[PDB]
């Protein structure tokens, strides 16, 4: 029972690993979304004109 | 956590080794042990002869 209880705790730790992975992936999603939406900023537009 | 479970498995194997030690010792402290059987058929074989 004690050994099998540790097995449950191991997959709980694996869920925590997945949570940290998702945190980094979400940050990349927001950073690239903001870059895509902003597109050409005011400085770049000024240089072109 | 996986290391803890593996360590407990080592303790599990050590416990099983001690269990067979107790089984063998109980077999020797038995009333109907090897010594009792050996002398009874030895005595009866001489009587039968």
């Amino acid at each position: 029972i004690r050994i099998q209880q540790r097995t449950v705790d191991e997959v709980d730790a694996d869920i925590a690993v997945l949570a940290e992975s998702r945190r980094s992936a979400q940050n990349r999603l927001e950073k690239y979304q903001q870059l895509y939406d902003e597109d050409i900023n005011h400085g770049e537009q000024r240089a072109m004109s | 956590i996986r290391r803890e479970a593996a360590q407990m498995q080592v303790e599990y194997q050590e416990t099983q080794q001690a269990h067979t030690q107790a089984q063998l010792e109980l077999l020797q402290r038995k009333f109907t042990n090897k010594a009792l059987y050996s002398w009874m058929r030895g005595k009866l074989s001489a009587i039968y002869y």
